[PDB]
């Protein structure tokens, strides 16, 4: 289902389901747009989180995109 | 597959690595599903600067990529 806690979950990263709900990404649209800084300032700090986030940002952009 | 690194600390363990699994736990690299997406410049990040511990990690990612 193409909500943003069932992405996040989807991926493992539930835990951050109140950081981006804050950050306003009620959409997965808005997610899309999103680069590393967009993830940072949602206060996701780990390494290799921000590196799965943005890996799967730009996996589903190329998918949608043709 | 039963023969496969079934967790990170296993993967470490079967290439000689466990000193760094600290540095992949602690940072995001707790799965396997995030360890395959390591490059150089992720390496860099974690302060492992080793060029032989660097070769072999990277061999390894890349065999994660068939998984």
């Amino acid at each position: 289902s193409l909500t943003v806690g069932d992405w996040l979950d989807s991926i493992r990263m539930g835990r951050y389901r109140d950081h981006f709900a804050a950050g306003g990404y009620s959409s997965l649209g808005m997610v899309l747009r999103m680069n590393a800084q967009d993830v940072r300032a949602l206060g996701i700090t780990l390494m290799g989180h921000q590196k799965k986030i943005l890996g799967s940002i730009q996996t589903m952009r190329a998918q949608l995109s043709s | 597959f039963p023969s496969q690194p079934k967790s990170v600390e296993d993967l470490l363990d079967r290439i000689n690595l466990k000193e760094h699994m600290p540095t992949f736990l602690f940072n995001g690299y707790e799965d396997l599903d995030t360890f395959k997406l390591l490059e150089e410049e992720d390496l860099d990040e974690l302060n492992i600067r080793d060029p032989e511990h660097r070769a072999v990690l990277l061999t390894a990612v890349e065999l994660l990529q068939e998984y």
